[PDB]
Formats: C-alpha cells, structure tokens, sequence
C-alpha cells in the first residue's frame, strides 16, 4: 500500500466521518444478500432468509462493526498490513476455510457502501483510492494462504 | 437467469437513472479507469483525462448498450449478440475487465441514488451487469 | 455459446472417456481436495481419505451429472435445472469452487487421454464446463 | 511457499524429466488458444489465428522457453519468490498491464501440460504440490500491483 499522500488525505478524511456503528453491517449484510454463498458461514446467525430479515439480524450488525474494526485498524498501519492481520489471515484460513476471492467482494461491497454515504463527495480519484486499500486488506488477509 | 423479482427492480432503478444515464455511463468509466489502471490498455486512442468527451461520448454508449439490456432483458443473447462478437472477438477483453465495470457502474448508481439502491436493489443490479458480462464474453464460452 | 464445432470435440472426447467416466470423476474429486483445502468444507459428512468410498461415489455422480450435460448440450439450463437449486439454493456453493473443480477435471482427462486432450479439444471442454458452471451457478444471477 | 519436504521431492523429481524446451511453448501457446483475450499482447507474434498456427508459431516456443526458465528459476528460490520475480513484476504490471488473474491461468494451463505429459506419475498430491507453486509464483509476479 504506496498511497500518495493526496490519496492519504482523500481517504483520511473521508472515513472519519464514516458512521463506524451503522455503516460495518450496512456492509456484512449486504455481502450475505448479493453474494448469498457467504451466507454458509453465518448460518449460526439466525434468520438470514430475506434481504430485510438480513439488515435487521442483530449478530450481523454486530459482527460488522468488528470487522469494521479491523478496517479503521488497518487503515492506520498500511506500512505493515500483513502483521497487523496475521491473526485473523489465519483464522479465515486454516481455520474457517474462507475462499479469498470473498475478501475482494466484501471489499468491493464496503466501496459501494461508502459511495452509498457520500454519494457525491465520494469522486472517482476517493474510489481509487480506496480501491487501493480494499486489496491491501484483501491481500494481508489472504495471506497465510501460502 | 432473473427472477421477475430483480428484473422490476432492474427497471424500477433504471427509470430513476433517467437521462442521466449517459453521464453515469460517463462516471463509471472514469472510476474504473482510475480505480483500475491494467484496463486503460484497451484505451490508448483515448483522452482518459477527467474532461475528455471521448469518455464522455463512450459514456453514453456504453449506457445505451445497458438500456438496449434492460428494455430486452428477458432475451439478452440476441439483443447484444452484436456487441458480443466485437468485445470477444476484435476486441479481446479479458474476462476480468467486465467484473471491473460492472463494479464502478454499481458505485455510479449508489452515489447517484441514495433512496433506490437497497440492499436488494443491489443484488438486482449485480445479478443484471452480470448477466449483461456474460452475454459479452459468450461468445468465448 | 458452444460452437458446433466445440460439442463435437467435447462429444468425441468424453466417448474416449467410456466406462472410466466415473473414475474419472473421483480422481478429479480428489485433486480438488488437496489442492485446494478450502473446498473440504462443503464434505465434512465424507471420509476425504484415499481410498474413501464416498469420494468414490460421489465421483460417479459428478460423472453422470456431466455425461447428461454432455448428451443434452444444446439444452444444459433444463436438464442441470435440478441441480442449480441444489447447488446455488440448499447448499450455497461459492461460486469460485466451480472453476477450481472444472481445473481438476482437465487435470485428469489430460493424464488420462494423452490423444485427444489436444489444444483445440482443451478449449472446447474449458468451454463445456465453463457453460456447466454457469447454468449451476445460474440460480445466482 | 511453505512445502513439506515430501511435496519438494515431488516437485523435484518431476521437474528435472520435462522437456524444459518443448513444454515451455506447449503452455504459452494452450493460453493464447483457451483464453482468447491472452492474444491481446502478442499480436506481433504473428498468426495465432487457428490454433495449429499457434501451435507452430516460433516466436511462441520461444517466449514459452524462456517462461519456463522463470519457472525453473523460482522453483529453485521458492524461499523467496518475490524477489525473484521483482523485474518480471513491474515489467508485467506497471509496463505490460497485465491482469494478475492471468497469471493463475497460465499456472494452471502449465499444470495442465505437465499432467499431459506425464499422464499417470502426475499423481493427486504431485498436483496439489504444483498448485502450491503455481499460485507461490503467480502472486510475487502481482506484487507490484501494490
Ligand atoms: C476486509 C475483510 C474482512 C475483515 C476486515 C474481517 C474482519 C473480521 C474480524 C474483526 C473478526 C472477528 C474477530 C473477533 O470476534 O474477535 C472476523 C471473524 C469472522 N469473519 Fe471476517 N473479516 C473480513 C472478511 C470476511 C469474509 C469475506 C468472510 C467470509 C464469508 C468472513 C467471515 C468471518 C467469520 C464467520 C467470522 C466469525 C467469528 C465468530 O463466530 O464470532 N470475514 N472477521
Ligand atoms: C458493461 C459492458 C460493456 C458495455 C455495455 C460496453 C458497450 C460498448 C459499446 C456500446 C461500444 C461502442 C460500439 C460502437 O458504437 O461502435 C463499445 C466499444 C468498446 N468497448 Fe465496451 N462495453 C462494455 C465493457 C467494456 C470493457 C470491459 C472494456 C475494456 C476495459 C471495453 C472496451 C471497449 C473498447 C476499446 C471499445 C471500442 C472503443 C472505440 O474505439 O471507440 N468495453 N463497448
Ligand atoms: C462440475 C460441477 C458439479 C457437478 C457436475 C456436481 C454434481 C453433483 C451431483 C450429481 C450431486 C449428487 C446429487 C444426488 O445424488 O442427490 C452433487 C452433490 C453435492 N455437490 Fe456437487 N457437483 C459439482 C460441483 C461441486 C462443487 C464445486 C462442490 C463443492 C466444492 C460440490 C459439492 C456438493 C455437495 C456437498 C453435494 C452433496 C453431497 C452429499 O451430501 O452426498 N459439488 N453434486
Ligand atoms: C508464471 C507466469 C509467467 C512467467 C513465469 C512469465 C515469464 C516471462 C519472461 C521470462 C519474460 C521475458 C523476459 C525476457 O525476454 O528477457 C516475459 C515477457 C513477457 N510476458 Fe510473461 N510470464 C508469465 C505470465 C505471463 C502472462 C500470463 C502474460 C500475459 C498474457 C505474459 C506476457 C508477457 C509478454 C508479452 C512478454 C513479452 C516480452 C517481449 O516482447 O519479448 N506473461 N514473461
């Protein structure tokens, strides 16, 4: 993760802002609803049968909200992103057995949700520039894959 | 396939668009341009800079080529069969790229309309663009 | 799409494949799961061992499933119908796993017909279970 | 790219038989014929329209040849494939532009060759054991795209 600094600044400002609360579900749950494959890991969820049944499941908003965590924790330690996620690359390897090609998705689905947010303040240069992180993060957690 | 459920949705979001969806058409590329850069490959002849009206005129056609899709839905093959063979065969995209675009044309859609793009909107939109790159890369199939 | 040409390769190359077609489609099994691991958990109720007699007949029906795709071709969306609800629906397959499996089963065919697994033949079945792991896939767009 | 030593001796003894000079072009060329948009970046190989012409194209065996020496050459430095792969990275991705998901396919075509040729020895686990390299080497090569 380079990032000129004028991405830093774009992505820096930007996610301050981001409802860390709401915002980590609005993302979870969605993956669980376009890409219902996913859903094979939260079955210990409850109900996830309709889209709204999804997006008010209490363990989903919850459980967001941590991986969300694990963004805002990145986020600030891009030099480094592999150790910082060392942990959880394992976990959802050797351990949960989760394809990384799901990495990208919930990825990609957190920069629709961001783009959802902000709508226009969130330029085509802000996307790109998250884009660059979402693989960042996509690539530390895929990791312990090797 | 397109359950009856996605494509009014599909419809439902895509009247929202309106006319400006040549403009998003527009946006998407842009962001996909700069979000993706192994794709400005296929664009040498192209300005891809931010005020370029060959972007901007790509834009609409690229929107048409989705409208032609929605207003056609339930037979897509024959509507972009054309389409198709020129994506597939002259030009030879990489499969990928059409994972790409279709990302960006759903983060165009989302900062654009903030009450349509439900979570099951969403999955429509998804389900549709994905339909619409399968078509496009059919003809490799 | 499928070019005459392509159904006639996949046709005259599964031929070859004869009796040992069920072979065949526990060996691909196999490789799958120990190449790649994260595939075994969709099989935790199967003995994944060597000479496992669940991934022995579980590779026969991949086996069947596939000859009836073969022998309905112009038609695999009805016929595999079944098996995209089974698929997409009960057990929620993510879709990567499809293109991991469809690797192994080339994998196989290619040590097990050094005649016929030609460039042009390879294509056409990298065709056929491309279009395979799309109707299955199907119930998703 | 851990590797047991066992799957190393699997690796190892299958290697040193192939014909390191007729394999070679026998992956490139399956590329260009299985995976049509491939053919985008080498247009100045001349005809690659029917796949015989591919498969007798010269200027095809002699990319392939030395593709494979990158290979032989990360198979003898898996401790670090990265650097290895340094050059050949920027070069494929921030001058070729090159979508890292082709550099699986073509790992995978060549796992493909390698079964072809070596039909029955290429046994499950001496797959899984490729795969490991495969996907080892096509990841240092997407590196730069960081
Ligand atoms: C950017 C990517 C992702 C991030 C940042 C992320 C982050 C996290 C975090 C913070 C934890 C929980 C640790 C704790 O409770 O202390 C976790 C657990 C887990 N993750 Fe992820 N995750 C990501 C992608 C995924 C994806 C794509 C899936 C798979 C479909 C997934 C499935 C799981 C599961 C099921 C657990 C549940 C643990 C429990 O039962 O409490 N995660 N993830
Ligand atoms: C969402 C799927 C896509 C649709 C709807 C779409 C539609 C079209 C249309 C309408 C044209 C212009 C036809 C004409 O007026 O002659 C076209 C041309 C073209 N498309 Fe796309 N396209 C899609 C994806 C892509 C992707 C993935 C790329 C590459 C990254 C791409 C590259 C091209 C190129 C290079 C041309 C020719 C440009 C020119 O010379 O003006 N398209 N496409
Ligand atoms: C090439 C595409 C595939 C075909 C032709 C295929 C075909 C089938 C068939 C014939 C059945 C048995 C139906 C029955 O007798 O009730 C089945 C079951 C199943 N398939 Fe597949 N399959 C494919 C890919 C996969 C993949 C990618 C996975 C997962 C890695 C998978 C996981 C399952 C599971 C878990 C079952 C149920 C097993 C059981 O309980 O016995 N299949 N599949
Ligand atoms: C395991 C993956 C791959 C390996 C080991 C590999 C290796 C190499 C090597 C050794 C060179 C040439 C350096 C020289 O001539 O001194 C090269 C050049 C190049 N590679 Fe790759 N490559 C890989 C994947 C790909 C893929 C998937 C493509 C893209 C479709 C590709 C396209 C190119 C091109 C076009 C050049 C041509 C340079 C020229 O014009 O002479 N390579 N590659």
């Amino acid at each position: 993760v380079h990032l000129t600094p004028e991405e830093k600044s774009a992505v820096t400002a930007l996610w301050g802002k981001v409802n860390v609360d709401e915002v980590g579900g609005e993302a979870l749950g969605r993956l669980l609803v376009v890409y219902p494959w996913t859903q094979r890991f939260f079955e210990s969820f409850g109900d996830l049968s309709t889209p709204d049944a999804v997006m008010g499941n209490p363990k989903v908003k919850a459980h967001g909200k941590k991986v969300l965590g694990a963004f805002s924790d990145g986020l600030a330690h891009l030099d480094n992103l592999k150790g910082t996620f060392a942990t959880l690359s394992e976990l959802h390897c050797d351990k949960l057995h989760v394809d990384p090609e799901n990495f990208r998705l919930l990825g990609n689905v957190l920069v629709c949700v961001l783009a959802h947010h902000f709508g226009k303040e969130f330029t085509p240069p802000v996307q790109a520039a998250y884009q660059k992180v979402v693989a960042g993060v996509a690539n530390a957690l895929a990791h312990k894959y090797h | 396939v397109l359950s009856p459920a996605d494509k009014t949705n599909v419809k439902a979001a895509w009247g929202k668009v309106g006319a400006h969806a040549g403009e998003y058409g527009a946006e998407a590329l842009e962001r996909m341009f700069l979000s993706f850069p192994t794709t400005k490959t296929y664009f040498p002849h192209f300005d891809l800079s931010h005020g370029s009206a060959q972007v901007k005129g790509h834009g609409k056609k690229v929107a048409d080529a989705l409208t032609n899709a929605v207003a056609h839905v339930d037979d897509m093959p024959n509507a972009l069969s054309a389409l198709s063979d020129l994506h597939a065969h002259k030009l030879r995209v990489d499969p990928v790229n059409f994972k790409l675009l279709s990302h960006c044309l759903l983060v165009t859609l989302a900062a654009h309309l903030p009450a349509e793009f439900t979570p099951a909107v969403h999955a429509s939109l998804d389900k549709f663009l994905a339909s619409v790159s399968t078509v496009l890369t059919s003809k490799y199939r």
